[PDB]
């Protein structure tokens, strides 16, 4: 078939850390991990390649770097196979840059199951990241695999190689599911010290709920608005049942 | 496949037939030619041999998992649910509840899932043990 | 000071690693922090697992290299410069005997004091999984430190992808003074002042919130008062509803 593509926490993570602070402008980089096909591909790790004055193309792999790094990783359990590679670049639904199509294409005469995933910081800051992955299409697999396709097919007697969109997923384990939501000690021990501080500030909490229940009784008049005094009804029920729970 | 389609109902030579198949095309994972005929050859022997439970077709389509084929996982998965429909092992259910966990390619996970449904087929308050396993 | 800023990253690191090598019970699994730490604000923004191994004879008498430690941070330099280490990592087993012998051996290639995080990175505990310590002599002495995370503008949003009251905090309490207890009797034993002091009389008199009651109740009036608003407001808009099943029941007899 084709890929889904599996990121791990720290994979993601890695992936956003790395991109933001190399900047469009560019830094590049190595994709870790394994799978066996199918239905189950696995990044479990990432790691960053030392900026080069040349953009983000196949010239901005260090080889001695790589291999330091990929022997480094090996004798603290971590070390991998090249899984793919990722970057950060201008952002494109085309392909991010021209330069990680053509690293790409270098790649797809060892490989045969390499890809290219870039974040671009760019579009993950209207609190949504905005993340792709595209492959190259491989003939004798895509059409083997998803009247038929003919379109697709077409395709791939034709250029022999297009971009093609890579689903985004996750996994990661229960481990770090339980042990993340016990801090996101200071989140219960916070919880009292806020209930306190609270109860001092009532003052002029007080204050302003007065005020917009005397907008909201004269708006109800006029419009005879209904609808956001249900809704202004309904906060002001939950507010006084936390001031209650406070004291 | 569309072999094992007909036959169901009266398996009876098709299961043996189907099974010499089986055994021969285990060696056979090298080629996705091959990956979709012992495919196939999974799902006829599972709907062959459906309403008896024979152990022998089951014990060949297990060892399509440890060779881990891809495609052909999913078709043996799904055909020892339906070969042992209503008269499976409780050793069976243990069986095939331990590999869900063991196996790491999505289709075989996927397979043995929908396997364990079938297995307990008519058992009513019996299979209570088994739907909070899977739970 | 100290004040302690720690990566989730640094977390996710530690148990994912101590799985992923076969790190049984009875074998520790030991790391390097390195971010920034001259400042106020301890900043760890990086680590990375060192090799690690203890012997038969007695499990106190252990190896750890430091020639990973001199050409890997000089790695950790040349991605981001400004992650060399000053410290130490844990999974447990906790508080061993060699658990202070690793502070006299990381002094040798730190540029401070070694900071020590143990972490339950396996994430079996209850409550906090960081039992972060300054890693001060004296014996296992071992001043803990509270404070995890902080972390990056784009790591937060990341993680927010990937997820996507009163009693369980006095449960807490209750447990430690109960905890208390116990010790002092233990301490007591073993021997044959003023946080106890202020944790007894200060509290003798829900309790606190008695005191407050008086100003509270002034308030509790008002704040009630507010809520029947909205209790008429819900049967005016109540009324609307009656009317509209109302309409639709007469246009069906006039048809």
């Amino acid at each position: 078939t084709k890929e889904t593509v599996y990121i791990s926490s720290i994979a993601l993570l890695k992936m956003l850390k790395h991109g933001r602070a190399g900047v469009p402008m560019e830094v590049m980089g190595l994709m870790l991990g394994e799978f066996v096909d199918d239905y189950t591909v696995n990044v479990v790790d990432v790691f960053a390649m030392p900026q080069s004055g040349t953009g983000v193309s196949v010239e901005a792999v260090d080889d001695v770097f790589q291999a330091k790094m990929m022997d480094m990783l090996k004798q603290t359990g971590r070390d991998q196979m090249v899984v793919g590679w990722y970057h950060s670049h201008p952002g494109f639904g085309c392909w991010l840059s021209s330069v990680d199509v053509n690293t790409q294409k270098s790649f797809e005469q060892l490989n045969s199951r390499a890809v290219a995933v870039v974040v671009d910081p760019i579009q993950s800051v209207k609190g949504k990241v905005v993340i792709d992955a595209f492959r190259l299409i491989d003939t004798g697999a895509l059409i083997n695999n998803l009247l038929n396709k003919a379109n697709i097919q077409a395709l791939i007697h034709g250029l022999n190689r297009h971009y093609y969109s890579l689903n985004i997923d996750y996994h990661k384990t229960a481990k770090e599911t339980k042990m993340l939501m016990n801090l996101h000690y200071e989140e219960k021990e916070e919880s009292n010290l806020a209930a306190t501080k609270s109860m001092v500030k009532i003052a002029e909490q007080y204050s302003k709920r007065i005020e917009e229940e005397k907008e909201l009784t004269e708006e109800e008049l006029k419009t005879r608005p209904k609808k956001h005094l249900s809704e202004t009804a309904d906060e002001t029920l939950e507010n006084n049942i936390v001031s209650v729970l406070t004291a | 496949y569309g072999l094992g389609l007909i036959y169901a109902g009266f398996g009876r030579d098709t299961t043996d037939y189907l099974k010499n198949i089986i055994v021969e095309n285990s060696g056979t994972s090298g080629d996705e030619d091959v990956d979709v005929l012992l495919h196939g050859a999974s799902l006829g022997i599972g709907l062959a041999a459906m309403g008896s439970a024979n152990i022998e077709v089951y014990e060949a389509l297990k060892e399509v998992l440890y060779n881990d084929s891809a495609t052909s996982g999913e078709a043996a998965a799904l055909g020892m649910g339906l070969c042992m429909l209503g008269t499976g092992k409780p050793e069976a259910i243990h069986d095939m509840f331990t590999y869900s966990q063991e196996t790491q390619h999505g289709n075989i996970t996927r397979g043995l899932a929908v396997g364990l449904a079938l297995i307990n087929y008519g058992r009513q308050e019996l299979a209570d043990d088994l739907i909070t396993k899977m739970l | 000071h100290e004040k302690v800023t720690i990566a989730p990253l640094v977390l996710l690191s530690a148990l994912d690693h101590y799985e992923r090598t076969q790190t049984k019970e009875n074998k520790r699994c030991v790391g390097v922090i390195l971010g920034d730490a001259n400042s106020s604000t301890i900043r760890v923004t990086n680590s990375f697992a060192l090799p690690f191994e203890e012997d038969e004879k007695n499990s106190d008498v252990w190896f750890l290299d430091h020639n990973y430690i001199e050409n890997m941070n000089e790695m950790c330099k040349k991605i981001n410069a400004k992650e060399k280490l000053i410290g130490w990592y844990h999974s447990g087993p906790k508080l061993r005997a060699s658990d202070l012998k690793i502070n006299e051996l990381f002094k040798k290639y730190t540029q401070n004091n070694p900071l020590l995080l143990i972490v339950d990175v396996k994430q079996q505990g209850v409550g906090l999984p960081t039992d972060a310590y300054v890693a001060i002599e004296q014996e296992k002495t071992f001043l803990h430190l509270p404070c995890t995370i902080e972390a990056e503008e784009a790591e937060e949003i990341g993680v927010e992808h990937l997820l996507r009251i009163r009693l369980t905090n006095q449960l807490k309490s209750l447990k430690g003074l109960q905890s208390k207890l116990k010790d002092v009797v233990e301490y007591l034993d073993k021997v044959i002042h003023t946080i106890l002091g202020k944790l007894q009389d200060v509290f003798n008199l829900n309790n606190l919130q008695k005191a407050l009651t008086v100003k509270t109740n002034d308030e509790l009036m008002v704040i009630y008062i507010s809520n029947l608003v909205r209790s008429i407001i819900a049967f005016d808009d109540l009324i609307e509803n009656k009317i509209q099943n109302k309409k639709i029941q007469e246009q069906r007899v006039k048809d």
